[PDB]
């Protein structure tokens, strides 16, 4: 029985209690008679705990003094760890002799081990353990503090805890419940104290980098203080709450200094509190919409302003909304470490920027780009390209994208019946530009088709250059565009020209008709110009001037010094009021000349002034000047504006843009209604704000016309139960 | 040796279906004026096809539903402009 065994055990027993020289044949001894003990006696498996608990009690007893004796809270931890050691050390020893006790009563779960760890806790690590605790955190504090004390000794006592709940249903109870909860007891309270201690003469910045450094620091204390044997997941949880109770604490005013990075760029500092907040559950999140209104309001402001003093200048348009876009884009490549988050923010504030929403304005200025403007003459064929390159972003968040393009093409078309494109290569580079844009092909394909009439239109204007040898063929140059688009309007201002055209002309008619038979000229002498030599008393000058302007000169082309009066001249020139003024103004004001074509009786400020009396000459004296003199020959351009783009285009352009709208809405919802035979207006209107949308957005209110009109003609109906679902009709 | 001696001429002139300035074709009113529908049940206004035909975009939508092709010639439809 127990009482016949045990006698000869204890003895062993206590030296794996006492962690002594257990020998082999001690191993044995006791492990054989481990075995009898729980045979032998029903009650054995109990009694021979019962006597192992009064012996593993003697020993924590005696641990206890070795541990509590010691005031001194590092020396009772030396010693505490000592002891823990010679007791761990047994706890994985002594279920070996005794196996046969643990498996009546699997050495893992050993019920001596862990009647030993509750000893263990019953004596010291749940009473001392005060001091235990105490003493293990004024070491952690000391870490903090910068008393970097041998990490060891905290160290230690964690391994305790989570040894002592090394019980497989919670391995870390004790740990987890005692240690981490001590652990940040101690870790809110130091730093609850100390990072305001920091922030107090610190600024913001300070504190952030302190923060974090802590963070890393507390990372390292939790690898070392704190459990890294698992996952143990509660561990990452004490990093959140080191963040809470003082970064999320401290992002109160954290995002202020939020606000202020961005302003200023500074995507250090901001990178730096992108990290902190976004471990504060509660931080990056409104540093989202932080940059979302900046940029917003940069659009608002910057933008807009810019926009009031450009007018014309469009490299600064183009490069304000692109200045815009690279400088938030970088901001959050850096300050944001290139998150999607803030990716969106950006997209969708810039969006607005963008559309707070003119790109009518847009296109007037691409054009600027394209064309040969004095502001083109000062960038490289490369520049103007790159800076329409950028530009395809902010076309690609504009949502009215068929008005940037309605405009643009109207450019075009202008740009080469006058030929004034930068460069030829340069508008081959705007086509393609729009595609990198994304833009509808209707307008990208129409603009492409304008290059290739005006190949077509050239082909014809050689044969001519040829074939007529009114005046020297080469001389001449003629455009028969395809009236359907390039005739942007009914606007043809017939004009009567010279003589040496005149009599051009009905031999480009019959030409033309011998190889172009069904088709029909539109003499749009509006946009026809050309060059005469001025034959002066001075000397012999070229100029530059329109059809319009060529026909008023023609009037004293055998007289001129005979006066011709506005009404004569309009007579002779067969024109209309507005347009003989302007180019009468010209030929009698145009800018910076120091002399003009014609000379006039009354003088004219602008085109209005003009009156049916008012009499031309032409100007005898006229010449090019050179240092304030007259040279014996040279060329002046006199069409400037004459031939450029007005309100009223402008309008037309507009109209013909809302027109374009409502056609291809229509044309959408037979379309739609063709896929699904039946649905609501929801359905439908959804659909066509999305077939339309890389064009426009559709309006509500457009649609509903278009639906009626359907409706009327036959094309959809509604429903007899719902006036709001469409079913196709016919 | 004139005054203002030609040298160079730029000339612009477009081109379109000749016949005349008449009726629109699918219907029949002046292009100018209101078509069938309008000019009867009173905005009739005018659209081109790439084939440089015109009529009122109100007869030529109606016609496109019966097959998408020019009623003159017969080459697949697409509006040029709209813009009158
Ligand atoms: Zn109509
Ligand atoms: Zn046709
Ligand atoms: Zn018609």
């Amino acid at each position: 029985q127990f009482e016949d065994k045990w006698d000869f055990m204890r003895p062993i027993v206590l030296k794996l209690l006492r962690q002594e020289s257990v020998t082999k044949q001690q191993w044995f001894d006791l492990f054989s008679d481990v075995h009898a003990v729980c045979l032998w006696d029903d009650k054995g498996p109990a009694k021979i705990h019962q006597a192992l608990k009064e012996d593993i009690l003697e020993f924590i007893k005696q641990a206890q003094a070795r541990v509590l004796s010691h005031q001194d809270d590092t020396a009772l931890l030396k010693a505490y760890i000592v002891e823990w050691r010679k007791f761990f050390t047994q706890c994985d020893i002594l279920p070996k002799p005794f196996c046969q006790l643990e498996i009546t009563l699997n050495v893992e779960d050993s019920i001596v081990r862990k009647l030993m760890l509750d000893t263990w806790n019953e004596s010291i690590f749940s009473n001392i353990k005060n001091r235990l605790q105490d003493s293990a955190m004024k070491l952690v504090h000391a870490e903090r503090l910068g008393e970097a004390f041998d990490s060891q000794l905290v160290i230690g006592v964690r391994e305790s805890y989570v040894n002592l709940c090394s019980n497989p249903e919670d391995k870390l109870q004790i740990y987890r419940d005692n240690f981490e909860k001590a652990y940040l007891d101690s870790t809110e309270r130091f730093y609850r104290t100390q990072a305001p201690s920091y922030l107090q003469q610190n600024g913001v910045q300070n504190y952030m980098k302190y923060a974090d450094a802590k963070l890393k620091e507390e990372e390292k204390r939790a690898l070392r203080y704190l459990e890294t044997r698992r996952e143990c997941n509660s561990v990452e949880a004490l990093m959140e709450c080191c963040v809470n109770a003082l970064v999320t604490s401290f992002k109160e005013t954290i995002l202020a200094e939020c606000q202020g990075m961005i302003k200023r760029n500074e995507t250090e500092k901001l990178h730096l509190m992108f990290s902190l907040m976004d471990k504060v559950p509660n931080g990056i999140e409104p540093m989202l919409k932080d940059l979302e209104e900046h940029i917003i309001s940069a659009g608002l402001a910057d933008m807009v302003a810019a926009a009031e003093t450009i007018t014309t200048d469009s490299e600064k348009y183009v490069e304000q909304l692109l200045t815009l876009f690279n400088r938030f884009s970088k901001l959050v490549k850096e300050a944001f470490q290139d998150d999607p988050r803030f990716l969106t923010a950006r997209d969708k504030a810039y969006k607005a920027v963008v559309n707070d929403k003119c790109p009518e304005l847009l296109a007037n200025y691409c054009d600027m780009l394209l064309r040969k403007t004095p502001l083109s003459k000062k960038l490289t064929s490369e520049e103007i390209e790159a800076k329409l390159k950028e530009v395809l972003l902010v076309l690609k968040y504009v949502q009215n994208k068929d008005v940037f393009m309605r405009y643009h093409k109207a450019h075009l078309t202008r740009r080469l019946i006058l030929d004034i494109s930068a460069d030829s290569e340069i508008e081959e580079n705007m086509v393609e530009w729009l595609r990198e844009v994304g833009m509808p092909a209707d307008y990208v394909n129409k603009l492409a088709r304008m290059f290739q009439d005006i190949k077509v239109s050239e082909d014809l204007n050689q044969a001519f250059k040829e074939m007529h040898k009114a005046l020297p063929a080469d001389s001449v140059n003629i455009k028969i565009l395809n009236a359907g688009a390039w005739s942007r309007s009914s606007e043809k201002v017939f004009v009567s020209l010279p003589t040496e055209l005149e009599d051009l002309i009905p031999e480009v008619e019959e030409f033309y008709k011998k190889n172009h038979s069904g088709r029909k000229l539109h003499w749009h002498h509006l946009m026809s110009n050309g060059i005469i030599t001025f034959k002066n008393e001075v000397g012999q000058y070229d100029l530059e001037v329109t059809t319009f302007q060529l026909a008023v000169l023609f009037a004293w082309n055998q007289r001129p010094r005979e006066k011709i009066s506005f009404e004569n001249l309009k007579l002779a020139t067969e024109l209309p009021d507005a347009e003989l003024r302007r180019t009468l103004w010209s030929l009698v004001a145009f800018p910076k000349l120091k002399r003009q074509v014609l000379l006039y009786e009354p003088q004219v400020n602008s085109p209005k002034d003009f009156t049916e009396g008012t009499l031309f000459s032409v100007n005898q004296e006229f010449s090019l000047i050179k240092n304030a003199k007259v040279q014996k020959r040279g060329k002046i351009n006199l069409i400037g504006r004459l031939q450029l783009t007005t309100e009223r285009m402008r309008e037309e352009e507009n109209e013909g843009i809302v027109q374009l709208r409502i056609l291809r809405t229509q044309e959408a919802i037979i379309q739609i209604m063709k896929m699904r035979k039946k649905i609501s207006n929801a359905q439908l209107q959804t659909e066509l704000v999305e077939i339309l949308k890389n064009m426009f957005l559709p309006q509500k209110k457009m649609i509903k016309e278009q639906i009626e009109w359907l409706i009327e003609h036959k094309y959809i109906r509604r429903d007899e139960s719902d006036i709001n679902t469409f079913i196709y009709m016919a | 040796d004139k005054m203002f001696s030609l040298k160079k001429w730029n000339a612009v002139a477009m081109w379109s279906w000749d016949v005349e300035c008449d009726t629109c074709a699918i219907c029949r009113v002046q292009v100018m004026d209101a078509c069938l529908r309008c000019q009867a049940e009173n905005d009739c206004v005018v659209v081109w096809g790439e084939c440089n035909h015109s009529f009122h975009n109100c007869c030529m939508s109606l016609w496109v539903k019966q097959n998408n092709r020019c009623p003159l010639c017969q080459q697949d439809w697409v509006v040029q402009r709209i813009g009158k």
